């Protein structure tokens, strides 16, 4: 009933930043943490514990 | 009555105000990652029946199976060595998970039930410690948060917070018409999200006990849902073989992937430790690897012999353990 | 070079390599039936959630899942490997028809059931008689394509029933077998039955049904039907 | 001695054949996961049965055949050593058989009576017959009396006509070729039934399809095998056209019994399904 609309209001008072602040902050995350992922980039078999 | 299109209207372009640019104009800079090979370092056999649900430990030693056989199993990652093999009373099981301390197991299923393994005792056997039983619907997956409360989506269109000890739950979420069929939460454990079967997805807070946001875009029914390492994005996955990445802050989408020659349903997604691999699971008797950042297939680990309903990976990033209707696992490196 | 806890350990996976052998053999000798219906039909006196029965040496297990709703489209992925499906369907109540029949297209176009057969119960027909017997039955109301209808030559009537209770019985039967051969080539059947409320004859005729099924997806395998 | 090479080239040819092809099954089976069934392990055994008699039977056959003078026991050993191997062959056929029999006229109790203990059990016990059956001339049925004329290596010249007649033909071949024609005239029975039941001119015509498809099977086994047990019979019952007789129809008749060995692949294997659909996943990834 009335519930739906009494709960859009407080949905609709969120601000929202820009697109290219949340992509540039996806992008430096993901070059920043990119030399500790084993699967983007292979470790030596001398350390791996799968052989 | 005729406020809500008003105020859809109002979301709807107020959503469009902040739209600056796409990330396809902004990633169209960095080197593509290229192509990516991967080999079965381990099989696990021991099954009789389909597999449905597998949670990696906290140690990213230990794993825990859960088949149609009413059976759990606990696995090792390295000697291929089974330490527990626990039976349940009700066959039909959908869901496991793996408590944080490594002293705790779930389950739960058609039967309605959610049920707590202790691992731990003091008699070498293991033992129901407490079951809970509230809902109304056949649960689709449970959460861990310590090692006194969980989380549990069921098919009665609702979202249950428990308290182990007391046995009463605290919290219920009640926004959605359809019943929910994933979850995941967030490294801070304070906010959840939640995909329902009516196209849609919702972001929860565990405190506040009330609905922040919603985000809609798919055609047809939400299968899985993941989350991002920073917290400020997660994934989905729908049976229109698409994928869709949804940032937290901005209430939009951003990318979505998805090719001509896929017709085929998604059953189940995960993020590498990065975030820039992401790594789903089809019903083409295969899986996929895409970029998440670019929108480049880099792998097919085509390894099984019927429908994948399986994936995860460890937290600190070494293997990713698929498993399948054909009661075989598979260790990826 | 293998310390005393990995052999401690080893030792432990044999004894539940052991136990699931054990269990193996076990799982592997029983088929498993879905019953199916709605309520006010009969289903909970048929042979509440499982139940185990064997005959002539041969185990069955009947599952009967009831704590959903109206839309089953999720759930039902995971039979995909039974034997047979048991519907289980009423005659006396009459409105309460048309929705049935719905019911059971939903059952024989699912994607999932495609290598699926079902078997098909009339139930509640001590009821049937009584209320064609009585001036209160209006067939011809609800279904004006009854009063036309001829009785089947190639039928089988019980010595002793008036000939309307016959009818009344084959057009609910035929009104099932349209569409049990509208649709589907040669990957499953519908074996319809005629059961009362104290029938004791079930066992049999699931046992018979049973075997068919098998026989003709083992002829099937080698190429020969 | 034109024949002879002609014999020997042929042999070869045949040998070469059926181990690449029963080579290549068992290759298959070995590498598949769903393959693994208790159905498929007989099929495995008639594979390994037949790689053996092509790697072995026929080197072995061809020196017999060449005609050089040496002792006995050795001489004798080689025919033993081609004796086993067919009968295993025999015995898998047989196996092969009850297998589908089982499979068909008794569907609710297949899988409580065959499992993968019982197969392997059945397996054991019928090669060890074959090794039973094939070593009974070194208890003492010989020719070492007479001792030939140490001895030129001929196969006549060393087992006797009895034993391939009386003890061999009549006793190892003709029961099991009694029990698949029983087999499958019952299977085809069946078949007929459901296809009655399951129709209410085409009819007719997957009748006669799954009567061709029966038959085939019985009609390859008496063709490779009868020829080469009537020869003996022949000559044994009555001496008088035996002995003069054609020297190059017995050649031409071992020919054909070693020719089962390379139509059992295609026959059991290749028609099934699942061996299709692994060749076909094994061929598109590779
Ligand atoms: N008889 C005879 C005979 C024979 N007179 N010569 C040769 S070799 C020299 C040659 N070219 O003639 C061979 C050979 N090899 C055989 C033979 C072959 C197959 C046999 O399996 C019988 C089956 C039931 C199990 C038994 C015997």
């Amino acid at each position: 009933a009335r519930k739906l609309v009494e709960q859009l209001k407080m949905e609709a008072n969120i601000d929202r930043i820009k697109v290219s602040k949340a992509a540039a902050d996806l992008m430096a995350y993901c070059e920043a943490h990119a030399k500790e992922d084993p699967l983007l980039t292979p470790v030596p078999a001398s350390e791996n514990p799968f052989r | 009555r005729q406020e809500a299109e008003q105020l859809k209207n109002q979301i709807r372009d107020a959503r469009k105000a902040c739209a600056d640019a796409t990330l396809s104009q902004i990633t169209n800079n960095i080197d593509p990652v290229g192509r990516i090979q991967m080999r079965t370092r381990r099989t696990l056999r021991g099954h009789l029946a389909k597999i449905y649900a597998m949670h990696w430990g906290t140690d990213s030693r230990l794993l825990v199976s859960a088949s149609q056989d009413g059976k759990l199993i606990i696995w090792d990652s390295y000697t291929t060595n089974k330490v527990h093999a626990i039976p349940l009373r009700s066959s039909w099981v959908m869901t496991c998970a793996y408590a944080p301390s490594g002293n705790y197991v779930a389950c739960g299923g058609l039967d309605n039930i959610c049920s707590i393994y202790n691992l731990k005792t003091r008699e070498g056997n293991v033992r129901v410690s407490r079951e809970l039983a509230g809902h109304t619907g056949y649960l689709s997956c449970c959460r861990f948060l310590d090692d006194n409360q969980i989380v549990t989506s069921s098919g009665d269109t609702t979202c249950a917070l428990w308290d182990i000890e007391t046995g009463q739950q605290t919290t219920t979420f009640t926004g959605h018409t359809g019943d929910v069929m994933s979850l995941s939460l967030a490294p801070d454990t304070r906010l959840f999200v939640s995909g329902a079967c009516d196209a849609s997805a919702k972001l929860w807070d565990v405190r506040e006990g009330m609905c922040r946001q919603t985000f809609t875009g798919h055609e047809s029914d939400i299968n899985a849902i993941c989350f991002f390492p920073n917290g400020n994005a997660f994934a989905t996955g729908s049976d229109d073989a698409t994928c869709r990445l949804f940032d937290l802050r901005a209430d939009q989408e951003l990318m979505t992937y998805s090719h001509d020659n896929i017709i085929c349903g998604i059953t189940s997604v995960s993020f590498s430790k990065s975030g820039r691999l992401l790594l789903a699971g089809y019903d083409d008797f295969n899986c996929n690897v895409w970029d998440a950042l670019k929108a480049d297939r880099a792998g097919v680990l085509a390894g099984h012999d019927n429908r994948v309903s399986c994936l995860g990976v460890t937290d600190d990033g070494m293997a990713v353990a698929t498993g399948s209707w054909d009661s075989f696992l598979k260790i990826w490196n | 070079t293998v310390s005393a806890e990995d052999k401690a350990a080893a030792e432990r996976s044999k004894m539940i390599e052991k136990q699931l052998q054990k269990d193996k053999q076990v799982y592997r000798a029983t088929h498993r039936l879905l019953l199916l219906g709605a309520d006010n039909s009969g289903k909970s006196t048929i042979v509440i959630f499982e139940t185990k029965f064997q005959v002539d040496k041969v185990n069955f297990h009947m599952f009967d899942v009831g704590g959903q709703r109206d839309e089953r489209r999720k759930w039902i992925q995971c039979f995909n490997d039974v034997t047979a499906i048991i519907f289980v369907v009423d005659s006396s109540d009459y409105n309460r028809l048309q929705e049935a029949l719905n019911d059971f297209k939903s059952i024989w176009n699912n994607r999932w059931l495609r290598t699926i057969s079902v078997i098909l119960f009339l139930n509640k027909q001590d009821l049937l008689a009584e209320k064609v017997l009585a001036g209160k039955s209006k067939i011809e109301d609800y279904f004006p394509e009854f009063a036309r209808y001829t009785t089947p030559e190639d039928a089988t009537p019980e010595p002793g029933e008036d000939p309307r209770v016959t009818r009344a019985k084959y057009f609910i039967r035929d009104e099932f077998l349209r569409i049990s051969t509208a649709s589907g080539d040669g990957r499953h059947y519908c074996y319809p039955h005629f059961t009362c409320a104290v029938d004791t004859e079930n066992a049999r005729r699931i046992f018979n049904d049973c075997r068919d099924i098998i026989q003709r997806m083992h002829l099937r395998q080698y190429e020969l039907l | 001695e034109t024949q002879d090479a002609l014999y020997v080239a042929l042999e070869l040819v045949i040998a070469a054949l059926s181990v690449a092809g029963n080579v290549l099954v068992c290759a298959a089976v070995g590498t598949a996961n769903t393959l693994q069934t208790p159905t498929n392990y007989f099929l495995v055994s008639l594979a390994a049965a037949d790689v053996a008699v092509g790697l072995f039977a026929i080197p072995f056959a061809i020196t017999i055949s060449l005609g050089f003078c040496t002792d006995f026991y050795g001489c004798l050993f080689l025919a033993c050593f081609v004796l086993v191997l067919t009968q295993s062959s025999i015995f898998s056929l047989l196996a092969v058989a009850v297998d589908r029999y089982l499979a068909i006229c008794v569907p609710l109790r297949y899988k409580s009576l065959v499992t993968g203990t019982r197969a392997r059990g059945v397996i054991a016990v019928l090669w060890v017959l074959a090794f039973g059956i094939g070593l009974t001339p070194f208890l003492g049925w010989n020719s070492k009396d007479s001792a030939t004329n140490l001895v030129k290596c001929l196969f006549e010249n060393v087992v006797p006509m009895s034993y391939m007649v009386y003890f061999n033909f009549f006793g190892c071949v003709l029961p099991p070729l009694l029990i698949m024609l029983v087999i499958y005239i019952k299977i085809f029975l069946v078949a007929c039934r459901q296809l009655q039941r399951t129709e209410l001119r085409t009819t007719l015509q997957r009748e006669i399809h799954a009567a061709k498809s029966l038959a085939m099977i019985v009609g390859i086994f008496a063709l490779c095998w009868l020829p080469v047990h009537a020869v003996n019979c022949v000559t044994l019952f009555q001496p008088a056209q035996g002995k003069n007789k054609p020297k190059w129809a017995m050649n031409m008749a071992i020919l054909l019994s070693h020719a089962n060995s390379v139509v059992n692949p295609i026959v059991y294997a290749y028609r099934n399904r699942d061996f299709r659909y692994t060749f076909h996943k094994i061929i598109s990834r590779y």
